[PDB]
RNA sequence: UAAUAGCGCCGCAAUUCAUGCUGCUUGCAGCCUCUGAAUUUUGUUAAAUGAGGGUUAGUUUGACUGCAGUCUUGCUUUCUGACCCUGGUAGCUGCUCACCCUGAUGCUGCUGUCAAUAGACAGGAUAGGUGCGCUCCCAGCAAUAAGGGCGCGGAUGUACUGCUGUAGUGGCUACUGAAUCACCCCCGAUCAAGGGGGAACCCGGGUUGAAAGGAGAAGUCAUUUAAUAA
């Protein structure tokens, strides 16, 4: 999981305000940060079954948050997809 | 304090090797190998219960490699108005097997089941007349249908109960009677209590003609009364700084009877 | 302190016969001294089973020819013995937790010493409960079965381990500590390799625990853990 400094850094950049402790922008971005650190270890440690359970959960949460945001506000959804480099 | 130790040692029971105890032990040993049931009778203070307990320590449980214990002699004393369940409870518990809840038939089967297998040869029953009249069917069952000598023990009241049923009287017809002390036997016994039981710092001459008048009237030949009169006198005397019993403290004790 | 009960095994004891034991009537009589089936009993310095994790191209179960003589190979597995350990730091990574109640196929349970902090040191497979074990039971913990209660902030168009977080417990990779044995000791080789020196016993030769094999591919089933979903 992320360092304390790394969470504070991510929440301050994707949060709409410093007090925006849990917007979808924040949650999706944090998940994207974790997933980007976990694919670099899981491509090397191919025998590490316990980490594939962690990855498949963490990707599936990201998708639910994104589907919710898409219907809620397509402009927020489009910007968030850009800022995270997703397709 | 030294007196404290003597007062605390004189209240405590001990067993003396009297000819009446020797006689029973040999008589029971005949009946044990012969596997014949019988009874022991005699007046209340002749020391029947002690002679039997003393006999149980002649026959501790026996064991060898590959064998469960034989428990040759069993001893019990029933509660008042003893039903069949209460008898079976006391046999089972003397063998130290756990007793659960059950109907009387579960206890009966459980009892046969531990008087077999665990080998028993003899069952000794103090105060047999606490048994309810029907339980004797269960005593007879044990004795005929297992290789067990049953030994009833009790006073002249027991026979007054037994005479009420032919079926029992006949299984248990053979008997031994305990009696009272007299003449030379009473005199010789007083010297054993003086020297084995009391063990006071100097001789009290309790076998002397003056002392044996006091003891004979006070005890009437019961070993019980002789034991408890002589201890009470030894106890009281020691408290007065006396290294012996004396005629006056012995008469102080006897006068309470 | 506690663990009473339930369930599965292990013998011990009968009781009933036979697949057994004596006969000849080759099918009956007879019993339980054996060897075995069935029921029921038991928990007795009875007897018998008895899963803490690891270690040898180990030994014996082999082929051929008339039980004697030749040749012999180190494959894949199941036991019995014996010995060793109860681990080390260097990264990566999963899960779990605001705080409470219920407490799950949940975790933990040995001896001795010092602390009596939660942990070190030295022993060790006897290691909570019984003859031996469990998903059962007792004791402590319980966030990491699950359900319910519910505080303040973020979001609030159905999404929300999504906040209150530095520890707990795992996974994986690299190096490393001990045993690398089959009667012990010593020097080596692991796609190969053996050799040298002793102790004990039997009648200068043997002995110094046994046993099994028809192999591959593919589909399918049952339970059992994770993930997703309605
Ligand atoms: N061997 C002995 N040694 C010492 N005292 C004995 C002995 N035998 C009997 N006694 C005396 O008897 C006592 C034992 O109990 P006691 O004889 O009074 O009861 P009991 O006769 O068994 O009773 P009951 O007949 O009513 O069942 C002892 O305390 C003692 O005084
Ligand atoms: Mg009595």
């Amino acid at each position: 999981s992320l360092s304390t400094e790394a969470t504070a850094k991510i929440v301050s950049e994707f949060g709409r305000d410093a007090n925006d402790t849990g917007s979808t922008e924040v949650q999706v971005a944090l998940l994207t940060a974790q997933i980007n650190h976990l694919q670099g270890h899981f491509a090397e440690h191919k025998k590490d079954h316990h980490s594939r359970r962690g990855l498949l959960r963490m990707v599936s949460q990201r998708r639910k948050l994104l589907d919710y945001l898409k219907r809620k506000d397509v402009a927020r959804y489009t910007q968030l997809i850009e800022r995270l480099g997703l397709r | 304090e030294w007196l404290q130790a003597e007062i605390a040692r004189l209240k405590g029971k001990s067993i003396v090797p009297l000819q009446q105890v020797k006689t029973l032990h040999d008589w029971l040993d005949g009946k044990r190998k012969a596997r014949k049931s019988c009874r022991v009778v005699g007046e209340s203070r002749t020391g029947k219960t002690v002679a039997c307990d003393a006999y149980r320590y002649r026959h501790k449980p026996q064991q060898e490699a590959g064998r469960p214990p034989t428990v040759p002699v069993v001893y019990i004393r029933p509660h008042q108005k003893c039903g069949p369940k209460d008898l079976f409870k006391k046999i089972t518990e003397y063998l130290k097997y756990r007793v659960t809840k059950g109907t009387v038939s579960d206890f009966r089967d459980r009892t046969i089941e531990v008087l077999k297998g665990c080998g028993v040869e003899m069952l000794i029953i103090d105060e047999a007349d606490r048994l309810k009249p029907e339980t004797f069917a269960d005593v007879r069952d044990i004795a005929e249908d297992l290789g067990i000598a049953v030994v009833l023990v009790g006073t002249d009241r027991l026979d007054a109960v037994i005479k009420r049923d032919e079926q029992v009287l006949e299984r248990f017809r053979a008997h031994l009677r305990f009696g009272k002390l007299s003449g030379e036997d009473f005199k010789n016994t007083v010297e054993m209590w003086e020297q084995m039981v009391l063990k006071l710092p100097v001789s009290s001459n309790l076998k002397s003609k003056e002392m044996l008048r006091i003891l004979t009237s006070a005890t009437e030949g019961y070993i019980g009364r002789l034991d408890e009169i002589l201890r009470e006198a030894a106890i009281r005397s020691l408290s007065r700084g006396l290294k012996k019993i004396d005629k006056a403290v012995l008469q102080e004790v006897a006068k309470e009877y």
